[PDB]
């Protein structure tokens, strides 16, 4: 586990 | 030589080159900021939304999250000496992005689009 991989943003 | 056409003269007063870099640097960020790149630079204008994105691990990952708006604001602050102050922070927001994000990610998706445009834009930056 280096980084959560955001799970952020969906462009909209 | 030490890099082809890398440097040749220190700037007089302040710029002639440098703040000229920022007029460019800015139009560049402001371009990622463009409604054109606002499909994907918009999460860069502003800071990685650790709430919205449901990050949590963010502050572990991220040490220096850059946002197109500060770097710009600093442009708008002339805090950036030049466009390389500028893109130093573009590279910062880009960095903290793929830093946190896998390349199969949305943020990186967005990140790499800016990576394309910013770097293309930045390729049009002086240094003389």
């Amino acid at each position: 586990s280096p980084a959560q991989g955001k799970r952020g943003k969906k462009s909209a | 030589k030490d890099v082809p056409d890398s440097q040749q003269h220190p700037a007089p007063e302040k710029s002639s080159k440098v703040s000229e870099q920022l007029k460019c640097c800015s139009g560049i960020l402001k371009e990622m900021f463009a409604k054109k790149h606002a499909a994907y630079a918009w999460p860069f204008y502003k800071p990685v939304d650790v709430e919205a994105l449901g990050l949590h691990d963010y502050c572990d990952i991220i040490k220096h999250p850059m946002d197109m708006s500060t770097i710009k604001s600093k442009l708008e602050a002339r805090e950036y000496r030049d466009a390389q102050e500028f893109g130093a922070d573009v590279r910062l927001m880009f960095s903290n992005c793929y830093k946190y994000n896998p390349p199969d990610h949305e943020v990186v998706a967005m990140a790499r689009k800016l990576q394309d445009v910013f770097e293309m834009r930045f390729a049009k930056m002086p240094d003389e």
